[PDB]
C-alpha cells in the first residue's frame, strides 16, 4: 500500500507471541519485519528493542543483521557483498524479493543527497561511477529527484553537469519589499479615485 | 580513549608515573583521531600541560602550538614512541592536526570575518582545497556552522569569515595601532605624552 | 537642589500615601529623576542576562508630579514575557534586602520595578502592561520602566523609560508618539494596541566619584567599535519581517477605506485601527528611520577612513 | 623581537672592531630579528665605516633603507648572505610594498624577490604570518595579496616626509568632517522647530 | 600616617567616578537626620583577571564604635553576602573602603578582620576634605614589614587605570550631560549621531598626539628612535582600508537596498496627505 | 510503605523548594498537590520531613519572617 509504518508495528507487535509458541515461523516473521523496517524511511529497530537475542546468532538470520546495518549507515559497497554471498537466505522468499529493487534505489538515493552537499557543480558519470550503475539511469533519478525536491538544482545536459543551486543569496528582503511595492500602487490608485 | 586517558593523569590517587605515561598515551589517542574539535582543541590543552616538556612528543607539540611545519625526521620518531596497535593507518595514517585547526581556526574566523575562496583557505590550513571543502561541508551539515558554497565561481560563502567585516575589523586595527603607539609613546617619554596633551587643550 | 534631594523625608511619604492622588488620574505624573547609581546597576544587570530577560526592583520615592529613582537592585526571577506578576516571586528576596537596607541607613520605600526588552525596543508588552495594572492598585506607587542594552551601544543614547499605564476602560488622550526602535515580524501588532495606554516619563540626573569614569575614558580608546556596528548584516532579519507584515496592513487599509466602516448616526471614536493610514505611516517611519540610521554608520567609515588613502 | 635585542646592543656597547664585525653576520642570521634599526646608530659600530669592514654597514644600510631588488643590484660589492638572511631579506620586501599599496599583485612580488614560482611564493607569506611580523591574506582570485596589517623595519629618514604629510592629511579633513555633522544635526533640528510652529499656528484659527 | 611607603606591590587597582556619589548622597542623608556626618564602612566587589584588579561596583555595610575600634557586624555580611552572589556571582569580593583624611590605627585594626574573609583584601580611602582638585581617593594593599625586628601591619599604595564596558559608558554619557529636550521632542538624527560625532572627535585628539610626536622626534626635545616611528610608518601605509573589486559592489548592494526602502516610505507618507486632502477637499467644495 | 512515603514526601519538599522560598502553610498545600497522584499524606509526617529536611540542610528557615523557608543549595 506504501504505509510500510503500519506493517513494522503489526510484525512488531506479533513476534513475541511468535517467541511464546515459538518456530519455525519466527525465522520467516523476522524477514517481513527487517523489511518494513527498511522501508519506513527511516527509524530502524528490527534489532535497539526486542526481536531475537540467543537465535540471532545462527547464519541463516545473521545476513539480516549484516544488511539492516548496510542500510542504516547507507553504504552500498557493503549492501551488495551481502546479496551475493549469502544470496539463497534472502533471494528464496518471493515477498521480500519484490522490494529489493526499490531498497537498492533507496540506498543510492540517500547516497546521493549526502554526497551533493561539498559541490555546486557535479558530474554525472562521476556520480554513475560512484553509485556503481550507468549513466542513464542515474539521469532518469535525478529528474524525478528534482521535481519531488530531495536534490536542489537543475541540469545541464550539453556538459553533463548539474547545477546543483546554492546560488542563494538573501531573497526574502527583496520579495518583501515587492509585495511592499505592488500595495502602493493599488493604494494611490485607490485614494487618488475618492476625489469627486 | 584520549579523553580516558587524559582524566586519569588528572588524579591524584594515580600514581606520579602513571600519570605521565598515560598524558603520553592520551597525546597519541587525541593525535590519532578523526572529525571534529578535539584534536587540534585538545593538543591546546595539553600545550598548557607543563608535564608535556618531560615528553618527547614535546617537540610536536611545541612546533604545532607556534604553527611551525612538521618533516619527515620527526615523524620517524613519533611512529616509533607508538604502541603496535596504536600504528593505526588509512593507509598512510601519521600525526595530522587538522581536526581541530580546521574546526577551530574556522571558530576563530567567524569572530574575524565574512565570506572566502577554498584557495585562501586551504593555502592557510595547509591542506588541500578539497579537504577544507569536506569538513566546512560537514560542519554546515551538522549545524554547527551554516553557508552555501558556489563551486562556479570557487568561493565558499559562510555565515561570517572573511569580506565586509574585514573592512570594519580593519578599521578597529588600524584604531587599535594608533591606540598602542599613544602606549608606546606614553612608556618611552611621558614628558611629551603630559605635554602634547596640554596642546589639545589649547585647541 | 544638589543636596535636598538626596536626602529621604519619611514624612513626606506618609502624607502622600494617606492623600492617594493617583486615584482620580493615573497620568498624573510627568518627570523623572533618576539617580546614576539607578541607571549603570539596571544596564548592567539587563546586559547580564544576554539577549534573555530579567526583572529588577526599584527603591525611590515621589515628591509631586516627579519620581525619584534613588538605588535598584537585582532580582533572579525568570518571567518577564511569560508569566504575569513574576514579582511574586522575588518578594522573600525583596523583604530581605529592604530589611538589610533599612538597618544600613537607607529607608527608601520601593517606588517601581524595571525590567527589559533586549532586541525589541523599549515598551511594555501583553506580560508587563498586566502585571503593572495590579500594581497600581496594590503595590502603590509603582512605576514600569524599560531598558534596552544591546540598541543602546549603537546609537551611544540611552533609551530608558518610565512609564505608567492607565487602568481597565479608560479611554486615552491623543497621546501617541515616541522613540523608534524596531519591533520583530509578530511583536509589531502588541506594540500596536498597548502603545497609547502608557506614557513616558523625561529624565534627569547627578555624578561624583568611583564607577562613571572608568567607562568615561575606556571611550576615548574604545570608540572605534560603536562604529562598526553595520546594522544592516546583525539584524537583516528585522527588515524582512517588517516589511512582509507593513504589506498586510496596507491591504486592510484598502478594504478599511473601500468599503468604509458600516456606521448608522454614529462616528468612530478613538481605536488603534482608527484611520489606517495615519496609523501606518509611523510603521513606515520606525522601519524607516533604523534603515537609514543603519546607511549612517556606513556613511561616516567611508568618508572618515577611506578618502584619506596614501598621498 | 624583544628580548634578544636588550642583549645585543649592551654587546656591541662593550666591545670594539673584530667583535663588532661578527656581530653584524649573527644579528642577520638570529631568527625573530626583523628589525635592524638600533645596532646601526650606536656608535661602536660606525668605526669599522671608512676601512675594510664598511662593506658590512653599507649591507646594514641595504637592508634598513632597502630590499631585495637594491641588494641584488650590488651583489658583488657585498659580502654573502645565507638562507635564514635571505628569507627575512624576502620577507621585508613586502612589508615595503605593502607601504606603497595595500595590494600588491603576484607579478609585482614575484619580480622583486626573483623567487622560481608562485607556490614557493606563496609558501613564505604563510612562514611570516605565523611569527606574526606581517598580517596578510592572499587573494589566488584576483592575483593580489592584500595586507591586513604590516610593520616596520625602515627607519628611512629621508623618506619621512611622506608619513608628516599623510598623517596631516589624516588631520585638516577630520574637521572638515566634524563641521560636517553639525550642519546636519541643525539642520534636522531646524525642520521640527518649524513643523512644530506650523501646526500650532494653523490650529488655533479654527476656534475663531 | 602610618605607612611603610615601599615599592608599589603586585598588583593594580583601577578608578572611575558614580559609586561615591551612591556614599555622598547616604552621608548628605545621614547627617540632616541625626545632626552629624557619620561615615559609612562598605565592601568592594569587582574582578581581577591576573595580577590586575578592576574594582567594578560596591555596596555599603554595617558597623558600630566600641573604645575607638569600628567593628563590622559579620551575621549582616554573611546574610548579604548569599543574596549577592545569586544574582552577581562572576564579580567577587575585593576588599574594603573607609572615610576620612590620612591613613590611622583605626583602619588597619578592621583591615586584620578582612583578612579572615579573602586573605588578601585592599584597602581604599576617600577624603570628602579634600582641599585638592585631583582625584581625592587613594588605594592600598597591606603589607606585612618589619619594623625594628617586630612585624607590623603596614601599608602600600598602589597607582590607577581606566578599563572596559560600553553598556555602563552610554548611560555615564547621558548622566553627565543633562541636557533637557527644546522645542520638539529632540531629533531622531540628533540622537542617533551623538556617538559618531563624539567619535571623530576622538580620532582629533588621537591623530594630533601621534603627529605632534613624530615631528618632536625630528626637531628636538624627543630623541630620534626607530621602534616608534617604524610602527607610525606602517600606520599610515594601510589607508585605505580596501580598494578591492570585491568589495565594492557588495559595499553598494547594501546602499541600495536602504535607497529603496527609503523611497518605498516616503511615498506612504505622501500617500497618507493626500487621503487627507482628498478627504477634506471633497465634503468642502462638492458634496462627497 | 510508611517509610517509602516519608522519603518521597522530602523528595517533594526539596523539589517544589528548589522550585525559592515559600511559607509553610503553602509548602505543605503544594506537597498534597503533588503527591495526590500517590497518596494523601498526613500533615504530621509533612512537618517531621520538613524539619528532617532542615537538619539535612536542604531547606532553611528565614530569619526573620513567621513560618518562611527558603531553599539553601
Amino acid at each position: 500500500e506504501g504505509e510500510f509504518e503500519k506493517a513494522h508495528t503489526d510484525f512488531f507487535e506479533a513476534f513475541k507471541n511468535y517467541d511464546e509458541s515459538g518456530s519455525p515461523r519466527r525465522t520467516t516473521c523476522l524477514k517481513y519485519l527487517v523489511l518494513a523496517n527498511m522501508l519506513m524511511k527511516s527509524g530502524i529497530n528490527p534489532f535497539d528493542s526486542q526481536e531475537a537475542k540467543p537465535y540471532k546468532n545462527d547464519p541463516e538470520i545473521l545476513a539480516m543483521t549484516n544488511l539492516v546495518s548496510a542500510y542504516q549507515n547507507n553504504d552500498i559497497t557493503e549492501f551488495e557483498k551481502i546479496l551475493k554471498t549469502n544470496h539463497s537466505n534472502i533471494m528464496d522468499d518471493p515477498f521480500i524479493r519484490e522490494h529489493i529493487e526499490e531498497l537498492l534505489r533507496n540506498i543510492r538515493t540517500q547516497v546521493l543527497i549526502k554526497l551533493i552537499k561539498p559541490y555546486t557543480r557535479i558530474h554525472i558519470p562521476f556520480i554513475s561511477k560512484e553509485l556503481n550503475i550507468d549513466v542513464a539511469d542515474v539521469e532518469s533519478l535525478l529528474v524525478q529527484c528534482i521535481l519531488d525536491n530531495t536534490i536542489h538544482g537543475r541540469i545541464d545536459q550539453v556538459n553533463q553537469l548539474l547545477e546543483l543551486d546554492h546560488q542563494k543569496r538573501g531573497g526574502a528582503r527583496y520579495t518583501a519589499l515587492d509585495k511592499w511595492t505592488n500595495q502602493l500602487n493599488s493604494l494611490n490608485q485607490a485614494v487618488v479615485s475618492k476625489l469627486a | 580513549a584520549a579523553q580516558r586517558y587524559n582524566e586519569l593523569s588528572y588524579k591524584t590517587i594515580v600514581h606520579e608515573s602513571e600519570r605521565l605515561e598515560a598524558l603520553k598515551h592520551a597525546l597519541h589517542c587525541t593525535i590519532l583521531a578523526s572529525a571534529g574539535q578535539q584534536r587540534s582543541r585538545m593538543l591546546a590543552t595539553l600545550f598548557k600541560d607543563e608535564r608535556c616538556q618531560q615528553l618527547a612528543a614535546y617537540g610536536i607539540l611545541e612546533k604545532m602550538y607556534l604553527d611551525r611545519i612538521i618533516r619527515g625526521n620527526q615523524l620517524q620518531e613519533f611512529a616509533a614512541m607508538l604502541m603496535p596497535h596504536q600504528k593505526a593507518t588509512t593507509a598512510d595514517g601519521s600525526s595530522i592536526l587538522d581536526r581541530a585547526v580546521i574546526e577551530h581556526n574556522l571558530l576563530s574566523a567567524s569572530k574575524l570575518y565574512n565570506n572566502i575562496t577554498f584557495e585562501e583557505l586551504g593555502a592557510l590550513l595547509e591542506i588541500p582545497a578539497a579537504k577544507a571543502e569536506k569538513i566546512a561541508s560537514q560542519m554546515i551539515t551538522e549545524g554547527r556552522m551554516n553557508g552555501f558554497i558556489d563551486q562556479i565561481d570557487g568561493i565558499v560563502h559562510f555565515e561570517t569569515r572573511e569580506a565586509l567585516p574585514t573592512w570594519d575589523k580593519q578599521i578597529q586595527s588600524l584604531c587599535f595601532q594608533v591606540n598602542n603607539l599613544l602606549e608606546k609613546i606614553s612608556q618611552t617619554a611621558p614628558e611629551w605624552t603630559a605635554q602634547a596633551m596640554e596642546a589639545q587643550m589649547a585647541q | 537642589s544638589i543636596d535636598e534631594i538626596y536626602k529621604y523625608d519619611k514624612k513626606q511619604q506618609q502624607e502622600i500615601l494617606a492623600a492617594k492622588p493617583w486615584t482620580k488620574d493615573h497620568h498624573y505624573f510627568k518627570y523623572c529623576k533618576i539617580s546614576a547609581l539607578a541607571l549603570l546597576k539596571m544596564v548592567m544587570h539587563a546586559r547580564s542576562g544576554g539577549n534573555l530577560e530579567v526583572m529588577g526592583l526599584m527603591l525611590g520615592k515621589v515628591d509631586g508630579e516627579t519620581m525619584i529613582i534613588m538605588d535598584s537592585f537585582a532580582l533572579p526571577v525568570e518571567g518577564t514575557e511569560t508569566r504575569v506578576n513574576a514579582q511574586a516571586a522575588a518578594y522573600e528576596y525583596m523583604a530581605a534586602y529592604i530589611e538589610n537596607a533599612k538597618q544600613v541607613g537607607r529607608l527608601e520605600n520601593a517606588i517601581g520595578w524595571y525590567h527589559s526588552h533586549p532586541g525589541y525596543g523599549c515598551w511594555l508588552s501583553g506580560i508587563d502592561v498586566s502585571t503593572q495594572m495590579l500594581n497600581q492598585q496594590f503595590q502603590e506607587p509603582f512605576v514600569a520602566v524599560v531598558i534596552d542594552p544591546t540598541r543602546t551601544i549603537s546609537a551611544g543614547k540611552v533609551n530608558l523609560g518610565a512609564f505608567r499605564t492607565y487602568p481597565k476602560g479608560y479611554k486615552p488622550p491623543d497621546e501617541g508618539p515616541s522613540e523608534y526602535q524596531t519591533i520583530p515580524l509578530n511583536k509589531i501588532e502588541d506594540f500596536g494596541v498597548h502603545c497609547k495606554q502608557y506614557y513616558a516619563l523625561e529624565v534627569s540626573y547627578f555624578k561624583s566619584s568611583l564607577d562613571r569614569k572608568l567607562l568615561e575614558l575606556l571611550w576615548n580608546k574604545y570608540w572605534v567599535n560603536t562604529l562598526s556596528s553595520s546594522s544592516l548584516l546583525t539584524n537583516a532579519d528585522y527588515t524582512t519581517g517588517q516589511v512582509f507584515d507593513l504589506s498586510e496592513k496596507l491591504e486592510q487599509s484598502e478594504a478599511q477605506l473601500g468599503r468604509g466602516s458600516f456606521m448608522l448616526g454614529l462616528e468612530t471614536h478613538d481605536r488603534k485601527s482608527e484611520d489606517k493610514l495615519a496609523k501606518a505611516t509611523r510603521d513606515s517611519c520606525k522601519t524607516t528611520i533604523e534603515a537609514i540610521h543603519g546607511l549612517m554608520s556606513q556613511v561616516i567609515k567611508d568618508k572618515l577612513f577611506n578618502q584619506i588613502n596614501i598621498s | 623581537s624583544s628580548n634578544l635585542l636588550e642583549q645585543f646592543i649592551l654587546l656591541a656597547k662593550g666591545t670594539s672592531g673584530s667583535a663588532l664585525t661578527a656581530l653584524i653576520s649573527q644579528v642577520l642570521e638570529a631568527p625573530g630579528v626583523y628589525v635592524f634599526g638600533e645596532l646601526l646608530e650606536l656608535a661602536n659600530v660606525q668605526e669599522l665605516a671608512e676601512g675594510a669592514n664598511a662593506a658590512y654597514l653599507q649591507l646594514l644600510n641595504l637592508f634598513a633603507y632597502g630590499t631585495y631588488p637594491d641588494y641584488i643590484a650590488n651583489k658583488e660589492s657585498l659580502p654573502e648572505l645565507s638562507t635564514a638572511q635571505q628569507n627575512k631579506l624576502k620577507h621585508l620586501t613586502i612589508v615595503s610594498l605593502a607601504s606603497r599599496m595595500k595590494c600588491i599583485p603576484y607579478s609585482v612580488l614575484l619580480k622583486d624577490l626573483e623567487m622560481r614560482n608562485l607556490r614557493e611564493l606563496e609558501d613564505l607569506i604563510i612562514e611570516a604570518v605565523y611569527t606574526d611580523i606581517i598580517q596578510g591574506k592572499l587573494d589566488q582570485r584576483n592575483q593580489l595579496l592584500e595586507v591586513d596589517f604590516c610593520i616596520g623595519r625602515d627607519i628611512r629618514k629621508k623618506d619621512i616626509n611622506n608619513i608628516v604629510k599623510t598623517l596631516h592629511e589624516w588631520c585638516d579633513g577630520c574637521e572638515a568632517v566634524l563641521l560636517g555633522i553639525e550642519q546636519q544635526v541643525l539642520r534636522a533640528n531646524q525642520y521640527k522647530e518649524n513643523h512644530n510652529r506650523t501646526q500650532q499656528q494653523v490650529e488655533a484659527e479654527v476656534t475663531n | 600616617s602610618v605607612m611603610a611607603c615601599g615599592v608599589t606591590g603586585s598588583v593594580s587597582v583601577a578608578l572611575h567616578p558614580l559609586v561615591i556619589l551612591n556614599i555622598s548622597d547616604h552621608w548628605i542623608r545621614m547627617r540632616s537626620q541625626e545632626g552629624r556626618p557619620v561615615q559609612v564602612i562598605g565592601a568592594l566587589i569587582g574582578k581581577q583577571e591576573g595580577r590586575n584588579i578592576e574594582v567594578m561596583n560596591s555596596f555599603e555595610l554595617l558597623s558600630h564604635t566600641v573604645e575607638e575600634k569600628i567593628i563590622i557586624d559579620k551575621e549582616y555580611y554573611y546574610t548579604k553576602e548569599e543574596q549577592f552572589k545569586q544574582v552577581f556571582k562572576e564579580l567577587e569580593f575585593l576588599g574594603w573602603y573607609t572615610t576620612g583624611g590620612p591613613p590611622d590605627p583605626s583602619d588597619i585594626h578592621v583591615h586584620k578582620q578582612v583578612c579572615e574573609i579573602i586573605e588578601s583584601p585592599l584597602f581604599l580611602k576617600l577624603n570628602p576634605m579634600t582641599k585638592h582638585t585631583d582625584l581625592p581617593v587613594s588605594v592600598f594593599e597591606s603589607v606585612i614589614d618589619i619594623i625594628n625586628g617586630e612585624a607590623t601591619m603596614l601599608f602600600a599604595e598602589l597607582t590607577y587605570t581606566l578599563a572596559t564596558e560600553e553598556a555602563e559608558r552610554i548611560g555615564v554619557d547621558h548622566v553627565a550631560r543633562m541636557t533637557a529636550t527644546g522645542s520638539g521632542e529632540n531629533s531622531t538624527v540628533a540622537e542617533h549621531l551623538i556617538a559618531q560625532h563624539s567619535a571623530i572627535k576622538m580620532l582629533h585628539s588621537r591623530v594630533k598626539l601621534i603627529l605632534e610626536y613624530v615631528k618632536a622626534s625630528e626637531a628636538g626635545e624627543v630623541p630620534f628612535n626607530h621602534e616608534i616611528l617604524r610602527e607610525a610608518y606602517a600606520l599610515c601605509h594601510c589607508l585605505p582600508v580596501l580598494s578591492t573589486d570585491k568589495f565594492k559592489t557588495d559595499f553598494y548592494d547594501q546602499c541600495n537596498d536602504v535607497g529603496l526602502m527609503a523611497y518605498l516610505g516616503t511615498i506612504t507618507k505622501t500617500c497618507n496627505t493626500m487621503n487627507q486632502f482628498v478627504n477634506k477637499f471633497n465634503v468642502l467644495y462638492d458634496r462627497q | 510503605v510508611d517509610e517509602d512515603r516519608k522519603m518521597y514526601l522530602q523528595a517533594a519538599i526539596v523539589r517544589i523548594m528548589k522550585a525559592k522560598v515559600l511559607r509553610h502553610n503553602a509548602l505543605i498545600q503544594e506537597v498534597i498537590s503533588q503527591s495526590r497522584a500517590r497518596f494523601n499524606p498526613s500533615i504530621s509526617m509533612i512537618k517531621k520531613c520538613i524539619e528532617v529536611l532542615i537538619d539535612k540542610q536542604y531547606i532553611e528557615r528565614s530569619q526573620a519572617s513567621a513560618d518562611e523557608y527558603s531553599y539553601v543549595a
